[PDB]
RNA sequence: UAAUUGCGAUAACGAACGAGACCUUAACCUACUAAAUAGUGGUGCUAGCAUUUGCUGGUUAUCCACUUCUUAGAGGGACUAUCGGUUUCAAGCCGAUGGAAGUUUGAGGCAAUAACAGGUCUGUGAUGCCCUUAGACGUUCUGGGCCGCACGCGCGCUACACUGACGGAGCCAGCGAGUCUAACCUUGGCCGAGAGGUCUUGGUAAUCUUGUGAAACUCCGUCGUGCUGGGGAUAGAGCAUUGUAAUUAUUGCUCUUCAACGAGGAAUUCCUAGUAAGCGCAAGUCAUCAGCUUGCGUUGAUUACGUCCCUGCCCUUUGUACACACC
């Protein structure tokens, strides 16, 4: 085969899976390039990882990311985490440790939960209101 | 370099393709256009008046191209929107099916789609051809 | 769209169907202030009459106006789906009309006056000045009359 | 019947709309018997023997 | 305008029956070597900077 | 033939709730002292080597105003 | 609030009292020790016990504690 | 800028303004200081971001709310009056617009101007209801710097909202005016007015 | 109906001879000159942009932004 | 998870306390290529009260 | 301390119920066991665009391989850890660091003793007593009524628009549920503006409906502050669906009619983080009917991290002629 790792990135329920092999420097999401991914107001959220670590570094690898679940924002954050985690996985396996640690160090020194999967999750609603804490309404008499 | 349509930004591709089927003339546009409302969950008829059938056709072409096979109902559920039940809460309700279906047949005659097995419409190889072509075009607009 | 100019060929405010229509308002949304035609009917007719929706009311030519009046008070003839019409099955002659302007009032009157004349519960209900479509009356409308 | 129903006045919105709102239409719960709860109406009471027999 | 700036040096308590006012002792920084206990409004911590607009007047118990 | 039933003795009647509930039910139905019934029941249940036991009795006995009675011996836990 | 229950501190007490010729100021080995010495029906309980007997172990190393 | 490129291409000035200066939407992030003692530590600016959107958590600790990028502290305090409870794309966008407008008029970094609208409208001291038996009086108080920030943003954004109600101009434009006038006090701005009033009262009852 | 709904010739010349000094121009800036409804205002912007004064430094709907030519 | 949501009360009175019961269905399947006897043997025995066994042949 | 939760003082010492433990769920696991009812990589087979290798799809089994994602079994994992502030250097609490996670990890399930004449004889073929039992207060059948309208009150739903309505277009979830002695979930193909009709189909279900292509929301237009194209009440007319039956109009559809409401007095409810609020689903009910509820995910703020002022309740001290216990 070739050198290749696969990773992921989650936000709420949105899971974003990421194939990262060695290639000519593509970066695709679902089936379309990173120059799309609209929202687009949040374009630089997923642009971010390739700018934090210098725009090169990808010119010997190939990335595709498929996203399922979550909403729109959920998926955007999911895939940026997926890509970051991906790159660092690739260097953990194939390059060296000082570089993997240098990329981790360059990420975490800024971050937005890029390698660390945010554990914020929806809370159960209980009987008595239209919410998790929010109770309905009383009038006494 | 080569191209699919996954290389063009939806509204770019679809605007383009719209102006293309427009610039062409071979369409089959039933006739009830401008008098039809596209959806029960809608108020007025389309503001485009002259056009939009091209827009919907292009949208359909594009979308069916992405995936395997898709019938008329999927396009109802897709183009279905928020109905304002006046003083009652919004619910989602499907769009028109004669519009969608007649677009399918009108893009089946003009050769961009085909009644595949499993049911539903499948993107045509000539459709692959032309869609990728105008993709190359629309991209080449911003050379 | 475009930068236009014109001289003195547009008139603000103008009268037709025994009712007045503002001139400095889009044609479609202008001839909606005619009791009988609404945004939909108006739009469809404007489209039919071969007029640009982008024009104001006062912008139009006379010929267009007349044709508009025509098409409106003649739907089924200039091809309009009958189910696009407010008064299908005249409950007497059976033909499909679209009652316009000072007429729709008179037609409300008519139908009501039929109901009451037949002494049906909807007649008795419209005579009593009440909620007539079978709604709860215990809690709603404490002004009205 | 229906005929009376449309003929007979003293009927319809106006005639009610001109009459007056009775004072018992904005009152209170009326209650009647509550602070009495713990005290028995029965006025009979049990008997220590029969209580000592049953339990 | 002789606006004064003084750094929080301690946290004393919560005056007022409501408990929103925070009793806190502060020390000026333009001419140090003197301290005044003052009362804030919002959320404060040690080493913050209060803008005193009243150079000599302090407070205590609130009701 | 699709169905077959087997009558089978249960080991230690004095560790089954249902068996005891039935027990005291038929005690009181045979007209035995309420206290002696519950106490005899708890006694037999305890002597069958149970960790703990209890018998609540709620209703009206010869009186008219209803009452209730707990009879519990040994160790029981209530939560979790 | 992380006020350890009575059963926890009681157990920790007993354990430090009868296994000081073992243990340390390290939670892991105290936990594992606990598993090799005390029959505990719960992981969570055993970690609470081990963590507290660990803290006590640290604070005995610089002086005595009552009990 | 010593350009790199590969398969799926990334636009020029995009590559540029990304790898080079880690600036905002596309505005200068350095320079810009809080033009006042205090307020520093409580007004962010650095470390820099791209768009005021974040998977952040500033509510799980008392003061950690004060380390969030201040611009996002402005954008967040937009999206409300109920019909906008949530909708941060709306907020973020109108914030970009607003920044553009501000920067268009009288130049300057829009972000800097924002700093100058926060610093000013924050009331230096206020008042509170003190009992003393039935007929309460009003005791002045040297309000915290953090609450000076919070109250600054609240005043600014809310005033901008009431000003954008039932009138032709947009939230972006009205907000722009409320940051421009509040760059240096003009008393033709909602915030400066209300702040000055609170100080009028704070000194009147002292 | 309250004025600013059409194109009275010298209104167009007003518009032509007023966009200088406009540090900022948009819909809500066009209207503010006691003139032009939003239709004819959007049209005004889009046409004036064909050649003259206003420099496009922003994008889309709901929010218009321009400056001056240099 | 077969859920059931119910008012705890037999009547209508009281603060509206709901209660949620559930029954949990676990379903496994094992694929075996084998003759006739060993299957019949394995379905005859290994019988469990509560565990429902169903033995299909099939290929379409 | 959330805790009769602990520490400590100490004629008390050492315990047991209850709290805690425990159970359930959301969080972590490139570690184990695996899988055409889950999915990935390669290969066949094949379309499009590039053509220089490539980029983007198709092919319920063409093979081979795998288990990161999905699924559920056994395990591991946190014990407020490490350091340091602060306090009787005690319990603990604060802060930094690390960490899937450090507010009882988040949310629930259970939960002692005692009380109330709280509610339920309109859930029970649970039941004492009383009343009724053939011109019945039994039962069944027809029709009507619980919906009746000068008005008072409570839960709500939709709104007063420009962080907006409209119209194009972009396009994304999680909890569910579905037909045997039956007609339930229904893709797909035609017909119709629509609602819906019709011709077939998969699915007793991780396999089919269904990726439930949901809605707020994103994008490009149109309108331009005017009771306006905001708002959709009232109402006339016509088409359909459920059903033996729809009139007092079950519901759905299309045209027209275009109300009040220009942010709302005194008062008053709910809420501290993926919480509030905004947004739509699914489920219950159900032949037909959600402006209700139970759950669910989507978008995602502001302000505390305090106190005893209003209120509500606990706890000691004290009084008592109460103990059927201030009714």
């Amino acid at each position: 085969a070739v050198p290749s790792v696969q990773t992921f990135g989650k936000k709420k329920s949105a899971t974003a899976v990421a194939h990262v092999k060695a290639g000519k420097g593509l970066i695709k999401v679902n089936g379309s390039p990173i120059t799309l991914v609209e929202p687009e107001i949040l374009r630089f959220k997923v642009y971010e990882p390739l700018l934090l670590v210098g725009l090169d570094k990808f010119s010997n690898i190939d990335i595709r990311v498929r996203v399922t679940g979550g909403g729109h924002v959920s998926q955007v954050y999911a895939i940026r985490q997926a890509i970051a985690k991906g790159l660092v996985a690739y260097h953990q396996k194939y390059v060296d440790e000082q570089s993997k640690n240098e990329l981790k160090k360059a990420f975490t020194s800024y971050d937005r939960t890029l390698l660390i999967a945010d554990s914020r999750r929806p809370e159960p609603k209980k009987f008595g209101g239209k919410g998790a804490r929010s109770r309905f309404q009383k009038s006494y008499r | 370099p080569g191209v699919s349509v996954r290389d063009v930004a939806a509204q770019d591709f679809i605007n383009a393709y719209a102006s293309f089927l427009q610039r062409q003339g071979k369409l089959e546009v039933p006739g009830y256009v401008d008098i039809v409302k596209t959806s029960s969950g809608n108020e007025m008829p389309p503001q485009d008046a002259e056009g939009w059938f091209y827009k919907r056709a292009a949208s359909v072409a594009r979308h069916i191209y992405m995936r395997k096979q898709v019938g008329v109902g999927k396009l109802n559920k897709l183009y279905g929107g928020a109905k304002s039940r006046g003083v009652r809460p919004y619910k989602h309700i499907d769009a028109s099916g004669s519009i969608n279906r007649k677009v399918l047949q009108a893009l089946e005659k003009i050769g961009i789609v085909e009644i595949s097995p499993k049911g539903g419409r499948r993107i045509s190889e000539n459709g692959q051809r032309d869609l990728d072509r105008i993709a190359a075009q629309t991209l080449e607009e911003d050379e | 769209s475009l930068v236009v100019q014109e001289q003195g060929s547009f008139q603000h405010i103008l009268r037709l169907l025994n009712t007045n229509v503002d001139g400095n308002i889009k044609i479609v949304y202008a001839l909606t202030t005619i009791k009988g035609v609404g945004r939909r009917y108006s739009n469809l007719v404007c489209k039919k009459a071969d007029v640009d929706l982008h024009k104001r009311a006062g912008e139009l030519t006379q010929e267009e106006l007349e044709r508009i009046v025509q098409i409106m008070q003649n739907p089924t003839h200039y091809k309009i789906p009958a189910w696009f019409l407010n008064r299908q099955n005249d409950i007497t002659d059976g033909k499909d009309y679209h009652t316009l302007a000072n007429n729709v009032e008179s037609k409300l009157r008519d139908d009501l006056e039929r109901l009451k004349k037949i002494r049906a519960h909807r007649g008795i209900r419209h005579f009593w000045g009440l909620r007539v479509r079978g709604q709860h009356t215990k809690t709603t409308g404490r002004r009205r009359a | 019947g229906n005929e009376g129903a449309i003929r007979d006045k003293t009927a319809g919105r106006r005639n009610n709309r001109s009459k007056d709102v009775t004072d018992s239409a904005t009152t209170k719960k009326s209650n009647t018997r509550r602070a009495t709860d713990r005290h028995s109406r029965t006025g009979k009471t049990d008997t220590k023997k029969k209580v000592n027999q049953g339990w | 305008t002789p606006v004064t700036l003084a750094k929080v040096i301690k946290v004393l308590g919560r005056t007022g029956s409501r408990g929103g006012v925070t009793q806190v002792r502060v020390e000026f920084l333009e001419d140090t070597s003197r301290t005044i206990v003052r009362n804030v409004k919002g959320p404060v911590r040690e080493n913050d900077i209060l803008v005193l607009m009243e150079s000599e007047r302090e407070a205590r118990r609130l009701r | 033939g699709t169905i077959v039933l087997y009558a089978e003795r249960v080991q230690d009647r004095g560790l089954s709730a249902v068996a005891q509930a039935e027990s005291m039910k038929f005690k009181l139905l045979n007209g035995l002292a309420i206290r002696r019934a519950a106490y005899g029941v708890v006694r037999y249940v305890m002597e069958s080597g149970a960790k703990g036991c209890e018998v609540v009795v709620s209703g009206k006995l010869r009186a008219a105003r209803a009452k209730a009675m707990k009879f519990a011996d040994g160790f029981l836990i209530h939560s979790g | 609030g992380r006020v350890r229950t009575k059963t926890v501190k009681r157990a920790s007490k007993a354990l430090i009292e009868r296994y000081y010729p073992k243990l340390t100021l390290d939670f892991q080995t105290n936990k594992r020790l606990c598993d090799e010495i005390a029959t505990i029906q719960s992981k969570r309980l055993r970690n609470k016990i081990a963590g507290y007997t660990t803290h006590l172990m640290k604070r005995i190393q610089k002086g005595p504690v009552r009990g | 800028f010593t350009p790199v490129v590969l398969a799926t291409p990334i636009p020029e000035e995009v590559q540029q303004a990304q790898t080079e200066i880690k600036l905002f939407n596309k505005w200068s992030f350095e320079e810009v200081e809080v033009k006042d003692a205090s307020l520093v530590d409580y007004v962010q600016v650095r470390q820099p971001i791209f768009v005021a959107h974040t998977a952040g958590r500033y509510a799980n600790k008392r003061f950690r709310k004060a380390q969030c990028p201040i611009i996002e502290r402005l954008t967040n305090s937009l999206m409300m009056n109920g019909r906008n409870n949530g909708k941060k794309l709306k907020a973020v966008r109108i914030i970009k617009h607003t920044l553009d407008i501000i920067n268009v008029l009288t130049d300057q970094n829009p972000i800097q101007v924002v700093v100058d609208a926060i610093t000013n409208t924050g009331p230096r001291e206020d008042t509170t209801r003190v009992g003393g038996g039935g007929a309460a009086r009003r005791q002045a108080v040297d309000v915290s710097p953090l609450r000076r920030v919070n109250q600054a943003i609240a005043l600014l954004t809310i005033g901008a909202r009431e000003a954008a109600f039932r009138n032709i101009k947009t939230i972006a434009e009205t907000l722009a005016e409320e940051l421009i006038n509040a760059a240096k006090g003009s008393s033709t701005s909602y915030a400066i007015k209300k702040k000055d009033e609170l100080e009028r009262v704070a000194k009147s009852n002292r | 109906a309250q004025h600013a709904v059409i194109l009275d010739q010298e209104k167009y010349d007003r518009i032509l001879k007023e966009v200088p000094t406009y540090r900022y121009v948009s819909v809500s800036v066009l209207v503010d000159r006691l003139k032009i409804g939003g239709s004819l205002a959007r049209i005004a912007l889009r046409h004036l942009e064909k050649e003259g004064i206003i420099k496009p430094i922003s994008k889309h709907s709901k929010q218009a932004i321009y400056t001056r030519a240099t | 998870v077969l859920k059931i949501s119910t008012r705890k009360t037999p009547n209508g009175e009281g603060s509206k306390t709901w209660e949620t019961y559930e029954m949990r269905i676990h379903k496994r399947y094992i694929d075996l290529e084998a003759p006739v006897q060993i299957v019949k043997r394995i379905t005859q025995i290994t019988i469990e009260p509560g565990v429902d066994v169903e033995v299909v042949v099939a290929s379409n």
